[PDB]
């Protein structure tokens, strides 16, 4: 059941699982943050409105001057998407805001209004999002990357080991806020428990329970578990728990009955405590030197005086004992402490309070949060209460008492906002038990603690910033505050916040060039997670703790792919079917599970939520009907995993892919690779480069054609129908009878995007491929982009690759690429480098754009027009003119002899100074459009002139073509009137369209509809009058330019480059490589039948680097193009569509579990000649990553061809003509082609540009400028012997500003002597030890 | 921070300094010139100096 | 060489001493003790069997565990 | 500095041991000023302005003027990281079509550099000291010593030493067994002719020169029983060594200790000679033995199964007696990881023990087992690439992966890559390898 346009090439599809979730739109988090930001929003909650309501309303000092909120807007802008990359401008929309200054009368709390003048006061321009996530703030497409930081909770950290040297770990507990004062408990070495407010000095950390009205008896009963002894009648009876006593020592008989079921010295195992449960002991009799070490819970003091016996937390000798027992006491309260499980803590805290009660604690808080401030009953308590305790100074926010309940083990995730007694003590019961045993610490990885911003929280949190820094001068004009003269904008300034927003959108760690050179870049570039930036760590701080992987991105962020080298794991790249969940924390899909069945109910989980299930594993092979197919399968419940029982199992995972990201989930045959290979594979797949004609994965993982729709490359159709007009530039779609609105049908139409620069400096070029008179369905591609085909991602290019030595020409890594690689320009790229020649202002003159140049004839001017800009075409090579220009340079000041000559020659030395744009040198290419922006302050040239007319006439004709369907529209509901009631049906196609207002029509309701539906044409007429009236001016207007030139002059260049020794290329594997010999056809190998294996790899590179999955995925292409070559053979021989759908089917099923089943029964004879001539190049594969195609699938889908089983041919050499011994490999692999080119990176300058302050080597163009001669260099060198090369090194070719010029007369005059004299920089380091007051000079003898 | 680290001043670039092809031109015609003076007299030769 | 390749040396070396260090803590060498080292309990027949040599019983080797994952 | 360059390199070994290529167009513009002095010296053109037209328009007479400045002119070599005082290195040019500063092989391992795109920077001597001191202290063939040790740092590296190991092993019957050579010519007359293989256990008469006449040369000749591999590589040996230097099966370690020798008997003129002699032939007959990689080549031993059956069944007796009460839960952890090391083990030492000797052929009789010519084993046994580990990893078990804090995970990967993985061993892998790379990128 497939459409008409996936029928074009039906990629066999092996994988053996049932896709249950389909991979969502892959750009949520962009698109989706940015529209929760911004949008008029009916509820308090996130977007502007959070913003608005958080900041105002403004009261001024109390004074009745206030400036409230009402509502706000978005203008639309004024310059649209691809006039403001043109122009420059940033794609902003201006904001409105409906402001009401209302003023309260004095002698009035509330009472009676005396204005409210409510005016509507502009403030900033919001940059809008593209419909592909990407802003636009100066011209170029840029991308705000999504944060990662620490959620606002609690957290329970170790910093195990190294501190105090004795091993001994601490355990410190943090209640971070959203917003206030922090609060933090620590364990000492010595073990007793200490608290710290915000991170001053330490503290006693009963001090805090104390200024909670905590006294020793409840603080005692809160921290400990009780043991009462017993005075009955003879020497210190006990109450016996059983389970007391794991792990313990026996200083005493434990009989019971008169009978010995445990004896003294021993350790009570469990096998005692057992017996004493059977045998039901309650109250043993100890001795009183076990009491001797116990604990006193409760106050005792004599009864008779009052006089205090012992004190709450004091160890029982045997005196108190003793002095209690006259006293009349039968129960004695105990601690009961223990050296394993139920440790003494508080209570030796206890022991290090200084302080005894309340209010001297509540005066020590004081005295720590402040010095100098003297203690008080009501200072204290406000400075305590405004703490922890105060809505306005304190709170943590819904996402903090989430994380904070559910860090508890609590029950309700959301409540209130401030602390309380039960969380303080809560936090302190955790602490202490996390060092008790049992509980455990929460590393910082693990994304229960990573909440996820993205542009949509950062940008409000910018405006906040700014909301802040204007309500500070809100309420200073209000200072001042005359009632009724100063409107709601007098008060404000725009500037502000469009400063903060702007700062943020054009400078950020985050908002950054776009990776836009192939759509899998872009792609995978705006899901991104990065940990750096404002609010995150920076490398430096941390660290290597979050560089880890941890068991919690088991589908919330790629383990695969992130990017090697300096900064790994601080840009996880978030995964395929990852979102944001309700509060920020990352969460995945899992399919639900009954009693025993796989449900097909999706259900997200968060990171919190996941380690109290046990979840299934994707590779489970379940029963045709949702139970599994064993009782056992592999699972995975809290980081570890196992086999578990079929009856406990709540999760199954969504899909086998879910583990990885759009990077790496289209590595065809991942799953053989070493992680670190599968990691510099996807990394050297973001940077494929698009080629000329761009061809297929002809083996993919399935994901390839959502990442080519989901990215904004391909022109996919917004409606299905017909093809009316395909055509180069534009593709007119027929919409439906179905399809199609009710008033006004009409056609959709696709304008396509030609030639065209991407940041990069490449090619994004757009091409149909549904030709004329063609069906198209909704939701499908109509025009390829830049590297994908037919709507399939396409980055490189297939090709035929060996693996054998082949002369040392692939050494190390190095690539061996036959001729017939390079002659077919099949990785030939289009590069389209932009060079602009501004036109300045400079107190000598203005600067000209002549044609008229000095000291160049007509030779270097042939290629110039009439006005000084090239023509559009002229093949400029290495060092030509493109743009002449000259620069008025008075004072000439002649020389000597030069001035001899002048009169010698009488050539009269001209007052202007050459400075035309010229060519780089070394580019050689097209010039393929050259735009004209003048400040409007000057009288625009004649080319200009030109250019102006031109793009008129095409806007022209642009908006009249529009015009023309919209009245087709609107003549058709006039149809749709006279259709009802009294249609004359023949009587209305025969005469002129124009003169059908003039109609027949009886005068009821259809009358009145003519005459309506006339005066929407008429309005439809003046509104493209006036609206092709605005873009005249548009294009007619000056520019508003850079303060300071007169014209600027954009020409660009389209260099081709093709392939050249040098050119890193790479499979996707991550097998790296440099083409190092462009070999001819002649001296390849060959294999028995002919044919030249183009590429030639390297066998030393298969098993020292594990990536054995490049030798899969060659033997999975050598088959493809088996089958390939077989269709081939079927379709030149030309046979029927009979034995093509026999064979296609065969090719179609074969064998094992599929889920890919297509039955050309279907396919119409005249489909299956149009799917074969798509497969006449080879039968593409898919393989799903973790769930590919086994061996021997491969093996038989060999032998459906004709290729030896064995995958490996017997090869010829090409030289000798005689074969290579033991049979090489050789297969179809898909290689891209990364843009380290080699003439980007080559570079080589003998006297360029110099510096300012230090005469050393400074170029610029392509760093035009020598390499750095570091420091290491100068140790090689004075290793050596070799000092003369060094003293040139760095007096002669680089500083001593006489010894380069006197270096450089020798060297032209053939003498190649040196004069070395001194560096500048060592003379710019006298200068500036001098100029402090250190007399350094030289003596000199 | 762009780069491996610099500062702006490190790439402004030069304009008072004079293309060493420039400085070797002017000597080799500075010689070239005296050649030609050789090829006149005392009169012709120090008044054409003296000019 | 490749960037690759020295994480591959870096892994064999951690992977090889954690698994050394665990070879090198389990005895697998008899020296019977037949009661603790600590607490003087008999240690019964299948934990001196598993673990031939092993100085303590099965509670004091647990506790002393349990102070130690505190990591003294 | 003034007057340098880079580039992307690459790999060319066409060359000898003391030259690099390097671009036309990078050498015109390194060496400018002096092709200009050249030009107005020949005087093919009046004044240095028009010299500078002339090689601003790349006409024909500045490529000869350029390729006689370059003739004895020598340049220095230099990557990026400059470890030690091998970073960099002299060279004469040999000029180029393209753009890449093509290095010799032998320079790698002194330079570090592999041919994947690492960037190499062309610095040019001016002074006439500074050409002697590149000529006479930083030439490429008066570096073949590492500082740190006397032994030479030309050790061949990859290709080469596969083409060795190749070209000299033995199999047990394949052509031209057993008959008589007159020498290494008509060994060699023999195999580039087709009537007797590479390697076939043959006797020549091979001339081995020991001179132990004090530095005077003794003829002495014999018949040894070689192959036609050592015998036809023999030839390339210089007259200093002995014969049996070549007449065993010549991996890496033996080949490098074959330079060793070659440098300790005869100097560093022969040495040379020879260092690029022994490139030459080992790239032919490697590139000759078409020794490629293929997934037939990985062969699971069929017992692993047995082996990985009986590990699981040990780890379940110890979970059972885990819930008994009789381990603690350190001891059965440390057992489970025991026996699964063991196994590792075992199934490491039964694959390679399948892998190695699995060729048994049949010499003119019943049969025999020999020494395997096993692709991935070649490779991994001669030193080119790899060793006992990643052939372990390719066809046995592949270890247990070890999260980053050291606490080795219980779960191992009983998978391979010849075998897929599921997705929880891969999720595992990733731990000890995102650390790998944390912290060989950090250094
Ligand atoms: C009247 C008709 C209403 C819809 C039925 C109008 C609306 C837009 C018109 C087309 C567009 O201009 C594009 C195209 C331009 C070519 O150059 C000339 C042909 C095309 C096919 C036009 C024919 C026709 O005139 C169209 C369909
Ligand atoms: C390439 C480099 C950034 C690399 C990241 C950019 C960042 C700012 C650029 C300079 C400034 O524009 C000032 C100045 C303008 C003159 O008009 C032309 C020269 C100057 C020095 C510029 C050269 C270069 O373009 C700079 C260094
Ligand atoms: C990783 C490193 C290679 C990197 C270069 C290799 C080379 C030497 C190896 C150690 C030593 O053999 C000593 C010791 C042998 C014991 O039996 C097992 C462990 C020990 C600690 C080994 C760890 C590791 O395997 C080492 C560091
Ligand atoms: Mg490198
Ligand atoms: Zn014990």
């Amino acid at each position: 059941v497939y459409s008409y346009t996936e029928k074009k090439r039906i990629r066999k599809d092996f994988g053996k699982r049932p896709q249950v979730l389909d991979v969502p739109y892959l750009l949520s988090i962009q698109l989706d943050s940015f529209q929760k930001f911004i949008e008029q929003d009916p509820e308090g909650q996130y977007g502007l409105e959070a913003a608005f309501r958080s900041v105002f309303p403004i009261q001024s000092y109390s004074g009745n001057s206030e400036l409230q909120y009402v509502s706000y807007r978005l203008g639309e802008p004024v310059f649209d998407v691809q006039e403001c990359q043109i122009r420059g401008v940033t794609y902003s929309a201006p904001l409105r805001v409906k402001l009401r200054l209302v003023i309260y009368e004095r002698e009035a709390p509330e009472g009676t209004v005396k204005d409210i003048k409510e005016q509507e006061v502009y403030m900033g321009e919001i940059p809008l999002m593209t419909d592909n996530g990407t802003f636009v703030i100066n011209g170029t497409e840029r991308v705000i990357v999504s944060q990662l930081h620490r959620s606002p909770g609690v957290f329970f950290d170790s910093d195990k080991g190294k501190t105090h040297s004795s091993g001994k770990v601490l355990y410190n507990a943090r209640i971070i806020p959203y917003r206030g004062s922090w609060l933090d408990f620590e364990f000492d070495p010595k073990d007793n428990l200490f608290v710290r407010i915000d991170r001053r000095r330490k503290l006693p950390a009963t001090i805090i329970l104390r200024a909670l009205n905590y006294t020793t008896e409840q603080i005692l009963d809160l921290f400990f578990e009780k043991v009462i002894f017993e005075i009955r009648d003879n020497k210190l009876q006990m109450e016996l728990v059983p389970e007391r006593l794991r792990g313990e020592t026996a200083s005493f008989d434990i009989e019971a009955n008169g009978k010995v079921y445990v004896e003294k010295g021993r350790r009570i195992t469990a096998r005692h405590i057992r017996q004493l449960e059977k045998d039901d002991v309650k109250l043993i009799e100890v001795p009183v030197e076990y009491i001797a070490g116990k604990v006193v819970a409760k106050d005792y003091i004599d009864e008779s005086t009052g006089e205090l016996i012992c004190a709450a937390n004091m160890e029982l000798s045997l005196d108190l004992l003793a002095k209690l027992s006259q006293s009349g006491h039968k129960r004695i309260e105990t601690l009961f402490t223990n050296d394993l499980d139920h440790g003494p803590y508080i209570s030796e805290t206890l022991r290090v309070d200084p302080t005894n009660d309340r209010l001297s604690a509540l005066v020590e808080i004081y005295r720590m949060m402040r010095p100098g401030e003297p203690p008080t009953r009501e200072a204290a308590e406000s400075l305590f209460e405004n703490l922890f305790f105060s809505e306005d100074r304190y709170d943590l926010s819904a996402v903090g008492r989430m994380k904070f309940n559910r860090s508890l083990l609590r029950e309700e995730i959301e409540g209130s906002g401030i602390l309380s007694k039960d969380d303080i003590i809560d936090v302190m019961k955790k602490l202490i038990d996390i060092r008790n045993g049992k509980g455990e610490v929460d590393d910082i990885d693990h994304l229960g603690n990573r909440r996820i911003r993205s542009v949509g929280e950062m940008a409000e949190n910018q405006f906040r910033v700014g909301l802040v820094r204007v309500e500070r001068a809100v309420k200073e004009r209000l200072s001042l505050g005359d009632l009724d003269t100063l409107m709601p904008q007098d008060m404000i300034n725009a500037k502000p916040i469009s400063a903060a927003v702007k700062e943020f959108f054009g400078s950020s760690q985050l908002s950054q060039f776009m990776d836009q050179n192939n759509p899998l870049s872009e792609i995978t570039h705006k899901r991104r997670i990065s940990a750096l930036g404002p609010g995150g760590l920076t490398r430096e701080r941390a660290g290597f703790e979050v560089r880890d992987v941890h068991p919690t991105h088991y589908g919330r962020v790629c383990p695969i792919e992130t990017p090697e080298g300096p900064n790994i794991g601080l840009i996880n790249s978030l995964s395929v079917y990852a979102q944001t969940n309700e509060y920020g924390f990352l969460e995945t899909p899992y399919r639900k599970v009954t009693d025993g069945v796989v449900t097909d109910e999706i259900h997200y989980l968060s990171a919190i939520e996941e380690g109290n299930y046990v979840i299934a594993q994707a590779n489970s092979n379940l029963d045709e009907e949702g139970h599994f197919v064993e009782d056992l399968v592999t699972c995975r419940s809290k980081g570890e995993s196992s086999l578990f029982s079929r009856d406990q199992v709540d999760y199954m995972d969504v899909s086998t892919q879910q583990v990885v990201s759009v990077g790496a989930s289209l590595i065809p045959f991942l799953e053989h690779d070493d992680a670190n290979r599968a990691l510099m594979g996807a990394n050297m797949q973001r940077q494929a480069v698009p080629t000329l004609r761009a061809d297929k994965p002809l083996v993919g993982t399935g994901m390839e054609r959502a990442v080519a729709v989901d990215s904004g490359v391909t022109a996919v159709a917004k409606r299905g129908g017909v093809v009316q007009y395909v055509d180069a530039s534009r593709i007119v779609i027929k919409v439906n009878e179905d399809e199609m609105y009710p008033g006004e049908a009409g056609i959709d139409i696709y304008n396509l995007t030609k030639y065209t620069r991407s940041n990069q400096n490449t090619c994004i070029n757009q091409m149909p491929c549904v030709s004329l008179g063609e069906p198209v369905e909704r939701g499908d591609v109509l025009a390829d982009g830049p590297s994908t085909d037919l709507g399939e991602l396409a980055l490189g290019q297939n090709m035929r690759v060996a693996f054998m030595p082949w002369n040392g020409y692939n050494f190390e890594d190095s690539i061996l690429v036959s001729e017939r690689v390079v002659q077919e320009d099949r990785f030939t790229t289009i590069h389209i480098q932009e060079l602009a020649c501004v036109s300045r202002d400079t107190k000598l003159g203005p600067e000209e754009i002549t044609a008229d140049i000095p000291n160049v004839g007509e030779a270097a001017l042939s290629k110039l027009d009439e006005s000084g800009i090239v023509y559009i075409g002229a093949e400029v090579t290495g060092g030509d003119i493109l743009v002449g220009k000259v620069t008025p340079k008075g004072e000439t000041q002649l020389t000597p002899e030069e001035k001899l000559l002048r009169a010698i020659f009488g050539e009269k030395a001209s007052d202007v100074k050459d400075s035309s744009l010229r060519v780089p040198n070394g580019v050689s290419g097209t010039v393929i459009d050259v735009q004209v922006f003048t400040r409007d302050g000057v009288e625009k040239d004649k080319r200009a002139l030109e250019i102006e007319e031109m793009q008129l006439k095409q806007a022209k004709k642009d908006l009249s073509e529009e015009l023309q369907i919209l009245e087709a529209g609107l003549f058709s509901r006039i149809r749709a009137v006279l259709v009802a009631g009294g249609v004359e049906a023949e009587k209305l196609d025969k005469l002129p369209r124009d003169r059908w207002l003039e109609l027949g029509l009886t005068d009821e309701e259809k009358q009145n509809q003519l005459e309506q539906l006339a005066e929407q044409y008429d309005e439809l007429k003046h509104e493209f009058e006036k609206k092709l009236e605005a873009k005249r001016r548009k294009i007619t207007q000056g520019d508003d330019l850079a303060p300071g030139v007169l014209k600027i002059v954009k020409v660009y260049l389209a260099v081709k480059r093709r392939i050249q020794p040098g050119d890193k290329m790479a499979g996707r594997h991550g097998n790296k490589g440099v083409i190092s010999k462009i070999n001819p056809i002649e001296d390849m190998p060959y294999d028995e039948n002919g044919t030249p294996v183009d590429i030639v790899l390297n066998p030393l590179g298969v098993p020292s680097r594990m990536n054995i999955g490049q030798i899969l995925e060659t033997h999975l292409g050598m088959a493809a193009k088996g089958i390939g070559d077989k269709i081939n053979a079927m379709l030149k021989q030309q046979q029927e569509v009979a034995k093509l759908r026999e064979f296609i089917q065969r090719a179609y099923d074969l064998g094992a579990d599929v889920r890919q089943k297509v039955d050309l029964s279907t396919f119409s004879d005249e489909e299956v000649m149009r799917l074969a001539e798509n497969l006449r190049k080879g039968m593409p594969i898919a393989t799903p990553v973790f769930d590919g195609a086994k061996e021997a699938e491969i093996k038989e889908l060999l032998k459906l061809g004709d290729l030896p089983t064995s995958g490996q041919i017997r090869l010829y050499d090409g030289r000798t003509g005689e074969q290579f011994e033991r049979p090489v490999t050789v297969g179809y692999m898909y290689m891209l082609k990364l843009n380290h080119l080699v003439d980007d990176k080559m570079h080589a300058r003998s006297t360029g540009s110099y510096s300012l302050v230090t005469q050393q080597p400074l170029g610029g163009k392509a760093q035009f400028g020598g390499q750095r001669f570091g420091e290491m260099e100068v140790w090689a060198l004075e290793a050596y012997g070799a000092a003369y090369t060094l003293q040139e090194m760095l007096t002669v070719k680089s500083d001593d500003v006489n010894g380069r010029t006197k270096m450089y007369k020798n060297i032209v005059d053939g003498n190649h002597q040196m004069e070395p004299g001194m560096p500048e920089s060592f003379n710019v380091l006298l200068k500036e030890i001098r100029s402090l007051g250190i007399n350094i000079e030289l003596e000199d003898e | 921070g762009d780069d491996e680290d610099s500062h702006l001043g490190d790439f402004i670039e030069d304009t008072t300094l004079e293309l060493p092809l420039d400085s070797a031109t002017t000597e080799s015609l500075r010689a070239a010139t005296h050649d030609v003076l050789a090829g006149l007299t005392a009169r012709e030769a120090k008044v054409l100096r003296m000019r | 060489s490749d960037e690759a390749d020295e994480a591959y040396s870096v892994t064999e070396q951690l992977t090889m001493t954690g698994i050394n260090r665990i070879r090198q803590k389990i005895n697998a060498h008899g020296i019977p003790v037949y009661l603790c080292e600590a607490c003087g309990n008999p240690i019964p027949e299948a934990r001196r069997k598993i673990f031939p040599g092993v100085t303590l019983c099965v509670e004091c080797q647990a506790y002393q565990e349990r102070q130690r994952k505190h990591y003294a | 500095v003034d007057y340098s360059g880079r580039s992307v390199i690459t790999v060319g070994p066409y060359l000898r041991l003391h030259q690099c290529g390097l671009p036309k167009k990078m050498a015109l513009e390194l060496f400018k000023p002096f092709i200009y002095g050249k030009l107005e010296l020949r005087g093919l053109a009046t004044t240095i302005k028009a010299a500078k037209k002339m090689v601003e328009r790349e006409e024909a007479v500045v490529w000869d003027i350029l390729d006689e400045v370059i003739r004895e002119h020598p340049v220095l070599l230099n990557r990026a990281p400059t470890l030690h005082r091998l970073g960099i290195q002299a060279f004469e040019p040999v000029l180029i079509e393209g753009k890449a500063i093509q290095l010799h092989p032998l320079v790698c391992a002194a330079y570090n550099a592999d041919f994947d795109g690492d960037q190499m920077a062309v610095h040019v001597p001016l002074t006439l000291e500074a050409q002697l001191e590149a000529r006479a202290l930083m030439m490429s063939t008066n570096n073949i010593l590492s500082p740190a040790n006397g032994e030479p740092i030309i050790v061949p590296s990859q290709d080469v030493v596969l083409g060795l190991y190749y070209m000299t092993r033995d199999c047990v019957n394949a052509k031209g067994e057993g008959m008589v050579l007159t020498g290494p010519k008509e060994a060699e007359r023999l195999y580039r002719s087709g009537l007797a293989s590479l390697h076939a256990r043959v006797k020549v008469r091979i001339t081995e020169y020991e001179k132990d006449a004090n530095g005077e040369l003794v003829a002495k000749t014999s018949l040894k029983d070689t192959t036609v591999g050592r015998a036809i590589l023999w030839m390339i040996v210089p007259k200093g060594l002995p014969y049996s230097i070549v007449n065993q099966a010549l991996g890496k370690k033996a080949i490098s200790k074959m330079l060793n020798t070659c440098y300790r008997i005869l100097g560093l003129k022969p040495t040379v000679i020879f260092a690029d002699q022994i490139m030459y032939t080992g790239f032919a007959y490697a590139a000759r033995s078409g020794a490629s990689v293929g997934i037939d080549d990985m062969v699971i031993p069929e017992k692993k199964h047995e082996i990985i059956s009986e590990a699981e069944a040990e780890v379940a007796e110890i979970q059972e007696q885990f819930q008994s009460g009789l381990v603690t839960a350190g001891e059965r952890y440390n057992k489970v990881i025991d026996i699964w090391a063991a196994a590792n083990d075992r199934v490491s030492k039964a694959m390679m023990d399948n892998l190695q000797t699995e060729t048994v052929i049949n010499r003119d009789g019943q049969e025999e087992k020999q020494v395997s010519f096993n692709s991935i084993y070649m490779m991994a046994d001669s030193g080119a690439r790899g060793s006992a580990a990643q052939i372990r990893q390719l066809a046995g078990m592949r270890g247990l992966m070890a999260k980053p804090d050291g606490s080795i995970i219980e779960t191992p990967i009983t998978a391979n890559f010849r075998e897929g993985l599921n997705v929880l061993q891969y999720f595992i892998s990733t731990h000890g390898a995102r650390k790998g790379l944390a912290d060989t990128a950090l250094k």
